[PDB]
RNA sequence: UCCCCCGUGCCCAUAGCGGCGUGGAACCACCCGUUCCCAUUCCGAACACGGAAGUGAAACGCGCCAGCGCCGAUGGUACUGGGCGGGCGACCGCCUGGGAGAGUAGGUCGGUGCGGGGGA
RNA sequence: CGCCUCCUAAAAGGUAACGGAGGCGCCCAAAGGUCCCCUCAGGCGGGACGGAAAUCCGCCGGAGAGCGCAAGGGUAGAAGGGGGCCUGACUGCGAGGCCUGCAAGCCGAGCAGGGGCGAAAGCCGGGCCUAGUGAACCGGUGGUCCCGUGUGGAAGGGCCAU
RNA sequence: CUGACUGGGGCCUGUAGAGCACUGAUAGGGCUAGGGGGCCCACCAGCCUACCAAACCCUGUCAAACUCCGAAGGGUCCCAG
């Protein structure tokens, strides 16, 4: 991690939980992260969208 | 071959300058040369163009004997 | 040094004889295609079918579901359900597929 | 005058962890190496970083298959 | 004099001394030979004293074939420091010799310009000698 | 399978020719033309107006076939070369169109060639295939002034079953490929 | 049960490289095509389909040859577990048990299982 | 001054010195999963611009190349190179072990939920591996709706995540 | 009865020694790019070299951080004392 590769939260699109961390490069991948994710909370596959730490 | 990236072959008839008319295939079905292997010096025995000479030169001069022994 | 077939050949198997099945061999000549169903534990083949032991016809592909369907035949009868696809240094497409969906038809189970 | 060098890092304390012979169970851990130094045979996982492990409640059994490199086996009981 | 033009560690640990010559036993180029009867780590000054020594008895004629060779380098702390604070410095290189090694030989020349040409050199040698002359057992191996 | 004059000339006056010059014993054994491979080494594209889409148009138009990209194994500084970057073209040509398109080359293209006075003796390989290089593209009939924006040459390999030089030679020559000496 | 071939394994070069020879009935390949399934960062080269005129040229299979490669004793030695001595030292020896590496002689142009297909 | 790699290290493990040499405090949305395909460096020969080295063709070439970075181990019967679809860079756990004074660190089959790739066998709980790190205390933010000082709320806390 | 130690058996190892196949070092010779120098030139190629010398080859060696090899021993497990 660095200024530039941040750490970033995945949050559940359908109930808005966050349910997972992990991180990302800025300058690299600037678009927000969307990616489909097993939500715990909805018990199925959900797309979660990077939300910030 | 694969669809859509490749210009057709079609009949062509590439016509050369001697007169020449040559039965093959291109993306163009007419084609005019300027030149050929009918007619190109190289190809045509050892058609000596412009330059038949011998040299000339230089022993080869020859004006003349006038010069005296 | 080996050729893009060889090794083709030795990768797909490599992972086929990795779960421990029946292996079911598919070899596929530009007349024929025969299949054995191999026990690697034991080095040895327990059934067969071929197109060139069957004397069978035509269209290459309507062959192979042919003897498809003759191996697991002569597989169920002996008790053999289960078994792995080896589709050697062959995409699994055409002939083989054909031979394939055969031994499936069969009742072989993969 | 000083020294640029002094350091090291720890052992890693790698190695055959049961040999031929010995009587392991399911998970156990074989071997702990750097790469395939053995590979996985018989009954035997690999993980993440190399090691290798018994699938099944059984026997270590070692096998070099020449160019094949060194495999580690586990025969059932 | 002789050193590595080049190598991959500037310090080499010191290691022993025990054992006859690895190899390096026979002659195997000249005619007469010195081999070394006790083991030392012979300095590249050494060996280059021997050797000026036997080109200085030549005048002019003969071969000098070098066998041994500095490529050990020889460490030491600067003078008055105390235990500690590193490795020392390199000062010179050695050739490790052990009792058997031909470390020098000649060839081309009388056999009484041979014999004195090694004597001299021997003396230049901080080991005991003893110049040997080729046999067929040296042919044979 | 298309009947073109040179494929034709290749069975009826080359194959026999050949057979009496050296006396094989076996159909197979007689040369064959094996692939035309032609390349466009560029790289006059490497950053500038990489849109060498004019290039590969050209070669289009000339084989009749679409080349694929070359790109560098490696980076290279003199060349300001990064590995990765689109250096050359490369179309195979195979079966009729490698025919096609030599027929042209031989007819008409050899001819065009400034101050030609017959191809490399030379540029053989000692396997028994030939390569030469041309300086320009206006070589073929298919390209016309009018349509180039800057000269490109390119390398021609021209594969072929023979085993040595000699017998390599004898098979281009008779199918017409001009040699000064 | 023997011979040839096609698959698939095992031993992991005594199996390899190279030179020579040989095989097409069968099988295998190359082969003939590219409509069709499928395919080429271009290419029916590959992969793939449909075929059966040709050829064993390539490949492959089987033989033969020791130039390379690979294998390799016996003998002796180095070293050494244990036990003893010597030397001021660097170091050196004896006993008992183990015992290389190099090298020499020599060996090798593979052996073998399972299933198919053909032959006697 | 912590961490990694090699040597020292006496052929298990471990092993010191202000002994001999080098690295880390990152990174990658692909540089991750899976399916499919492909194979290197280098040498000689041949080929316009074009060179020791750009790209192309031939032969030889088992790995000396590659694998983000140090070193080591590993590795083409791929871990290397290319493409397609994808997010398993899972959630709930976890048999059994490696290591080990503690606390840590490490590997992990399997079952369930909901998925990805694959015809299938199957693989996938990040990355060929070993560095890329920091206990507890105090506090922040999202969630939960567990406690709520007579009672209903509220304040404030707990719990899960960070 | 499981112990130290010992007998037999399997598996693990990379040291002593040795080697040079790898990484490097290395003396000499051979062969041969590349330079230096001398003939002969600028018309661009030649030729000669008891000079320095790459790659390769032969002879002969060196290495804690080299290994095609490789012990004696050591470790561990099983049976037994
Ligand atoms: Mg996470
Ligand atoms: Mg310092
Ligand atoms: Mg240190
Ligand atoms: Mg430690
Ligand atoms: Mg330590
Ligand atoms: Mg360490
Ligand atoms: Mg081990
Ligand atoms: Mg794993
Ligand atoms: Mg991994
Ligand atoms: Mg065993
Ligand atoms: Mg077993
Ligand atoms: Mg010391
Ligand atoms: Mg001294
Ligand atoms: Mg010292
Ligand atoms: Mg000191
Ligand atoms: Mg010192
Ligand atoms: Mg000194
Ligand atoms: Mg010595
Ligand atoms: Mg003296
Ligand atoms: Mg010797
Ligand atoms: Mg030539
Ligand atoms: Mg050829
Ligand atoms: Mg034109
Ligand atoms: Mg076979
Ligand atoms: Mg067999
Ligand atoms: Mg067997
Ligand atoms: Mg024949
Ligand atoms: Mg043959
Ligand atoms: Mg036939
Ligand atoms: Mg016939
Ligand atoms: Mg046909
Ligand atoms: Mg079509
Ligand atoms: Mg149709
Ligand atoms: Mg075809
Ligand atoms: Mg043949
Ligand atoms: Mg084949
Ligand atoms: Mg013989
Ligand atoms: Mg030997
Ligand atoms: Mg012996
Ligand atoms: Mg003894
Ligand atoms: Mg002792
Ligand atoms: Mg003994
Ligand atoms: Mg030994
Ligand atoms: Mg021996
Ligand atoms: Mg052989
Ligand atoms: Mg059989
Ligand atoms: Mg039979
Ligand atoms: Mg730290
Ligand atoms: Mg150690
Ligand atoms: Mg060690
Ligand atoms: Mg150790
Ligand atoms: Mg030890
Ligand atoms: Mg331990
Ligand atoms: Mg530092
Ligand atoms: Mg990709
Ligand atoms: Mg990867
Ligand atoms: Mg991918
Ligand atoms: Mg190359
Ligand atoms: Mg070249
Ligand atoms: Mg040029
Ligand atoms: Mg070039
Ligand atoms: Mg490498
Ligand atoms: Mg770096
Ligand atoms: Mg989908
Ligand atoms: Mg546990
Ligand atoms: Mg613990
Ligand atoms: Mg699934
Ligand atoms: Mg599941
Ligand atoms: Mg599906
Ligand atoms: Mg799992
Ligand atoms: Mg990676
Ligand atoms: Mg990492
Ligand atoms: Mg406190
Ligand atoms: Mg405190
Ligand atoms: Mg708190
Ligand atoms: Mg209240
Ligand atoms: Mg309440
Ligand atoms: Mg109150
Ligand atoms: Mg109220
Ligand atoms: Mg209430
Ligand atoms: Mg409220
Ligand atoms: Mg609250
Ligand atoms: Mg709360
Ligand atoms: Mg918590
Ligand atoms: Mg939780
Ligand atoms: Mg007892
Ligand atoms: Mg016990
Ligand atoms: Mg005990
Ligand atoms: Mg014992
Ligand atoms: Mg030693
Ligand atoms: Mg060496
Ligand atoms: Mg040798
Ligand atoms: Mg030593
Ligand atoms: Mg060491
Ligand atoms: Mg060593
Ligand atoms: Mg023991
Ligand atoms: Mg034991
Ligand atoms: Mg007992
Ligand atoms: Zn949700
Ligand atoms: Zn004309």
């Amino acid at each position: 991690a660095s200024e530039v590769r941040i750490k970033l939260l995945l949050e559940c699109t359908e109930c808005k939980r966050r349910n997972y961390a992990t991180e990302k490069n800025k300058r690299n991948t600037p678009n927000k992260l969307e990616l489909r994710k097993y939500c715990p909370w909805c018990r199925k596959h959900t797309v979660h969208r990077e939300v910030k730490i | 071959m694969k669809e859509g990236i490749h210009p057709k072959l079609v009949p062509a008839r590439i016509i050369c300058g001697c007169g020449n008319v040559i039965e093959t295939y291109s993306t163009k079905p007419e084609i005019y040369v300027e030149v050929c292997s009918k007619c190109h010096p190289f190809y045509t025995g050892q058609q000596r163009f412009v330059d038949t000479e011998g040299r000339v030169e230089r022993f080869q001069r020859r004006y003349g004997d006038s010069y005296r022994k | 040094r080996l050729t893009a077939y060889e090794r083709r050949k030795f990768r797909v198997r490599n992972r086929i004889k990795r779960t421990g099945r029946l292996r079911l061999s598919v070899f596929r000549s530009l007349k024929h295609i025969y299949a054995q169903i191999i026990d690697d534990e034991k080095g040895v083949t327990l059934v067969s079918a071929s197109s060139l032991a069957l004397k069978l016809k035509g269209n290459k592909t309507e062959v192979a579901r042919q003897v498809g369907r003759a191996l697991a035949e002569k597989a169920l009868a002996l008790g053999i359900k289960q078994v792995a696809f080896d589709r050697g240094p062959y995409k699994y497409h055409g002939r083989v597929k054909a031979l394939a969906e055969g031994a499936r038809e069969g009742g072989l189970e993969f | 005058g000083s020294t640029r060098n002094g350091r090291d890092s720890q052992a890693k304390r790698l190695g055959v962890k049961r040999y031929e012979g010995q009587v392991v169970r399911a998970g156990n851990i074989l071997v702990r190496q750097r790469g395939t130094r053995f590979k996985p045979g018989k009954n035997v996982g690999m993980g993440r970083d190399f090691t290798l492990f018994a699938l099944v409640d059984g026997v270590v059994e070692f096998q070099d298959r020449g160019r094949l490199g060194r495999y580690v086996h586990v025969r059932p009981l | 004099m002789l050193m590595p033009r080049r190598m991959k560690y500037r310090k080499q640990q010191r290691g022993r001394l025990k054992g006859a010559t690895k190899g390096g036993d026979y002659v195997a180029f000249g005619d007469y030979g010195l081999v070394a009867l006790e083991p030392a780590w012979i300095t590249a000054q050494q060996i280059e004293a021997a050797r000026v020594a036997m080109v200085r008895h030549f005048r002019r004629g003969g071969k000098i074939f070098i066998r041994i060779f500095p490529d050990k380098p020889y460490t030491k702390k600067p003078l008055e420091v105390r235990m500690g604070k590193g490795k020392g410095n390199v000062e010179g290189y050695v050739a490790v010799v052990k009792p058997g090694r031909v470390m020098f030989e000649v060839a081309g020349v009388t056999e009484e310009q041979a014999m004195e040409a090694l004597r001299i050199a021997g003396h230049k040698l901080p080991i005991k000698t003893k110049i040997v002359r080729r046999d067929a057992y040296d042919e044979a191996q | 399978p298309l009947d073109v004059a040179l494929k034709r000339k290749y069975y009826e006056e080359v194959r026999p020719e050949l057979i009496r010059r050296f006396g094989y014993q076996n159909v197979w054994e007689v040369p064959r033309l094996e692939k035309v491979v032609i390349n466009q080494g560029l790289g006059e594209a490497k950053e500038d107006a990489r849109i060498l889409e004019k290039a590969a148009q050209e070669l289009a138009l000339i084989t009749g076939q679409k080349p694929a990209v070359t790109r560098a194994k490696k980076s290279i500084s003199n060349f300001k070369l990064r590995k990765g970057m689109p250096i050359g073209l490369r179309v195979t040509l195979r079966r009729d169109r490698m025919w096609i398109f030599l027929e042209k080359l031989l007819n008409v293209a050899l001819p065009r060639i400034r101050d030609f006075r017959g191809l490399n003796p030379n540029s053989f390989d000692g396997r028994g295939n030939y390569n030469l290089g041309l300086r320009e593209q206006l070589i073929f009939p298919e390209i016309t002034y009018d349509m180039v924006d800057a000269l490109r040459g390119m390398d021609i390999a021209v594969v072929t079953t023979a085993e040595t030089d000699e017998e390599a030679r004898a098979l281009l020559e008779l199918l017409g490929f001009p040699f000064r000496k």
